[PDB]
């Protein structure tokens, strides 16, 4: 009696997706309802629907009196169960689509949409739906309840499409879309790379002139300031963040260097003169202007790029893990189906739905490590 | 001090070919690097204002570009009024200006092997007590033309003064003449005078003589 | 509209002073900084000094420090420069640029306005007139082709010359030289002329050089050998 096995570990998983899902839900509408709604938890939100999905439908039908057997219904109830299960497998293979589209698109070229729903949660809820409609015709309750398909290659056009449409371009179109973010998030890095580098050697050359006691090196240190600060202003934000022109960087970054720039200049005026204690005293009101300046709009931009690259890692592995626990599925399914060796199995078709399954229950534990105020939520 | 070196000593092309001229700074200027041309008699003319962005009133022909500290600029169509010497200023500060050595761009042409010619001194000049023998080279147009003078047959250096014409637009083409001065006793005292010149469009060393 | 215009140069001698001006039309010398870049004779560009009326603030190059001395005045609107102590590499063309201040654009566009530039010579030479030499062709150039001919100017301390053929009748394959200074302190070049080698009597030559700082002018006629 395998099953005692087989149906159990269904009943256990099923419980942990079930559940894990419910929680999280709950905590995003708390945190809708106590004001801090964001943008991302939709998209979150409705993955875990879909997860939710395709418990509901594949995971606990599969947890019947073996499903595929008697005593479910009529043809319609099999069919509308099939395509329920279609519909839930597209869902969570496009909803990681989805979510790694909006990243591309908040990370490349940022831009109606409900609190529960948007253009391209809904676009891929559509295409899961529509796309599904091929379970109804081949599947019916012929007889257990099983499908027959056109004897000439019922399998490599209807399985090898599934794989193509599911897991093929969905992962390959994710995968380059991944490439892309990391690519973008690469640039910006060097470029805060080269503002810090900027900063740093203003400072050293500050403290060099502090520490100075004739006009060449004053002047060679005030020389290496200017050069520093005028590649920094130079320097525009990331498209990660608000547009360059605006209040925050026209009015106070540029404005700031400037300033910064004509306090040099007359600190070099100075030291041409002749006198260097008036360099000096140029140098301490030039470093007390850029500390009030420049820091807070520095460690500013260091913290939100941290903010995008952490999401960003969420969804790398989100990706991998579904990746991971769905590649085995669809390559059986295909190696199967194409395959005229076919014929040898082991029943391990349990394992590879223990293991589809193990990531819609997982998906949920990899967004709350990811996020402080979930997690807390979650407390 | 701050010192910017151009690679390119002098360009060599054609109508419409690409070129490229590239300096180099010794410290790191934030793109206060500007592009100045200049034509013979003339003062130069703001082509390029920064690292790169283009001057008023100048074709799109002309582009900069900077790398970290290498800055370049690119001609893509030469046209006839481009052929003109070319400066690389860097202006980080009003006290720390410092000018390139310059890069001249001149009209491209096949080898033309010059007729050498040479003219004894005149009389006069060895009644008024003086000597100048004067050797030329003529309608050639690449540079490099090395020509070595030789009284009685040794080789003579440190007193011929050699001047070369502009290259003419007419014929795009050169003409050297050096003329090698001496003194009236230090002329007579000696009997043949000869010429040597070594020019790539010569496919051999040629020399010219002459009898006192 | 813009327009910078230089004055005052000439020839000199070693030890003695001159006194550059620059005027500028089309704009007020206080707005902007107003820089002297001289360039020797054959030689690149070369900062020399610089001056900034707003704030009084000057500066110099170290190969003139200490000499130079750079003033402005801006009722009439005119940049100075009083040169002292001079010496022969201080020979060049002396332009007066023009260069805006650090805030925003004006700074960014370096060197916008140059001018025409003056010359200054410096040298213990004084004028003298131009001697002329022929040089008479081969004896027989019967080599298939154009012989040649010209004359050799010598001894002339002023740069300026002019060299005409025929009364300027003769322009084909006329080659004057730049002229090249001795180390007598004197200048001297040679003009020379590719003519048919078919007839040289039929066609004589003649060479006519004109010398303005000197008034010196004289005209030779070359013969065959
Ligand atoms: C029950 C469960 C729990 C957890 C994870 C996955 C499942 C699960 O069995 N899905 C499932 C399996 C088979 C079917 C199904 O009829 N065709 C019909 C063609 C034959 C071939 O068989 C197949 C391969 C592929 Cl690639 C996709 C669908 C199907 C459907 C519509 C859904």
């Amino acid at each position: 009696l395998l099953a005692r096995a087989e149906l159990a570990l269904l009943s256990i998983v099923f419980v942990a997706v079930a559940l894990s899902n419910g929680l999280v839900l709950a905590a995003l509408a708390r945190r809708g309802r106590r004001g801090h709604w964001a943008p991302i938890h939709v998209f979150i939100g409705h993955l875990c629907l879909a997860d939710l999905a395709v418990a509901l439908f594949q995971v606990l039908p599969q947890l019947a009196w073996k499903a595929t057997d008697r005593f479910r219904g009529p043809d319609a109830l099999c069919r509308a169960v099939k395509y329920l299960q279609m519909v839930g497998m597209y869902a969570s293979s496009y909803m990681i689509l989805a979510m790694t589209l909006d990243r591309h698109r908040a990370i490349c070229r940022p831009m109606g949409s409900g609190a529960h729903w948007n253009r391209p949660v809904l676009v891929a809820w559509a295409f899961s739906l529509l796309l599904s409609l091929p379970q109804l015709f081949i599947f019916a309750q012929r007889n257990d309840c099983w499908a027959c398909f056109a004897e000439p290659w019922g399998r490599r056009t209807y399985v090898t499409w599934i794989a193509l449409m599911v897991f093929v371009a969905p992962t390959l179109g994710i995968a380059a879309c991944q490439v892309l973010i990391f690519r973008e998030i690469h640039a910006a890095r060097r470029q805060l790379a080269d503002l810090e580098d900027n900063w740093e050697t203003l400072n050293d050359n500050l403290k060099v002139i502090e520490k100075a006691d004739n006009a060449a090196q004053v002047k060679d240190a005030l020389t290496k300031m200017r050069a520093a600060a005028l590649d920094a202003q130079k320097a525009t934000p990331p498209k990660l963040e608000d547009k360059s022109p605006d209040s925050p960087e026209m009015k106070d970054f540029r404005h700031g260097f400037d300033i910064l720039v004509g306090q040099i200049d007359d600190a070099l005026k100075l030291a041409n003169e002749g006198k260097v204690k008036e360099a000096q005293a140029a140098a301490e009101q030039l470093k007390t202007t850029r500390n009030a300046y420049i820091q807070k709009y520095l460690e500013r931009a260091r913290s939100t790029l941290a903010a995008v690259a952490k999401t960003v890692r969420m969804t790398l592995v989100i990706v991998v893990v579904y990746v991971l626990c769905w590649a085995p599925f669809f390559l059986v399914q295909l190696w199967a189906a194409w395959d005229p060796e076919a014929p040898l199995e082991g029943a391990p078709f349990v394992l590879l739905m223990l293991l589809a399954s193990l990531n819609s229950c997982t998906n949920p534990w990899i967004y709350a490590s990811f996020s402080s105020s979930v997690s807390s939520e979650l407390r | 001090d701050i010192q910017m070196t151009q690679s390119p000593s002098s360009l060599s092309a054609s109508v419409g070919d690409r070129v490229t001229i590239t300096c180099r700074a010794s410290q790191s200027v934030s793109s206060a690097v500007a592009w100045y041309q200049q034509k013979p008699g003339k003062a130069p003319k703001l082509l390029i204002y920064s690292a790169s962005s283009l001057y008023s009133g100048v074709p799109s022909r002309f582009s900069g570009s900077r790398s970290g500290t290498d800055f370049t600029l690119t001609i893509s169509s030469l046209q006839p009024e481009d052929f003109a010497t070319y400066y690389c200023q860097q202006y980080l500060y009003y006290s720390l200006v410092t000018f390139g050595q310059g890069t001249k761009v001149e009209i491209k042409r096949t080898v033309a092997a010059p007729s050498v010619f040479i003219f004894p001194p005149s009389d006069s000049q060895l009644k008024s007590g003086t000597a100048s023998v004067v050797c030329l080279l003529n309608n050639f147009y690449p540079r490099e033309a090395k020509v070595q003078w030789k009284v009685d047959n040794a080789l003579q250096s440190g007193n011929s003064q050699e001047s070369v014409t502009e290259q003419d637009s007419k014929d795009s083409t050169y003409s050297l003449s050096s003329t090698l001065t001496l003194s009236k006793a230090d002329y007579e005292k000696h009997k043949v005078y000869a010429c040597e010149v070594t020019h790539q469009g010569l496919s051999s060393p040629v020399t010219k003589s002459f009898n006192r | 509209e813009v327009q910078l215009v230089e004055s005052g140069g000439g020839l000199v001698q070693p030890g003695g002073s001159l006194r550059l001006s620059c005027a500028a039309s089309g704009f007020n010398v206080v707005d902007f900084s107003l820089h002297w870049v001289r360039q020797a004779p054959g030689k690149g560009l070369e900062w020399v000094a610089y001056i900034s009326s707003s704030s009084g603030s000057t500066s110099y190059a170290d190969s003139v420090k200490g000499r130079f001395t750079i003033s402005a005045d801006t009722s009439k609107n005119t940049a100075y420069l009083q040169m002292n102590s001079l010496r022969a590499e201080d020979t060049a063309v002396y332009y007066c640029a023009r260069w805006g201040y650090w805030p925003g654009e004006p700074w960014w566009k370096a060197f916008d306005y140059w001018g025409q530039g003056t010359l200054v010579t410096v040298s213990s030479a004084s004028t003298k007139g131009p001697s002329v030499f022929p040089l008479a062709p081969s004896s027989k150039s019967t080599s298939g082709g154009t012989a040649a001919l010209g004359c050799l100017v010598k001894d002339y301390f002023p740069e300026p010359v002019t060299v005409s053929w025929n009364s300027g009748a003769l322009t084909s394959g006329v080659h004057t030289f730049p002229a090249v200074l001795q180390s007598s302190g004197l200048y001297s070049l040679s003009s020379v002329v590719t003519v048919p080698s078919s007839s040289l009597g039929t066609q004589t030559y003649i060479c006519n050089v004109n010398h303005k700082p000197s008034n010196t002018k004289v005209d030779k006629k070359v013969e065959p050998k």
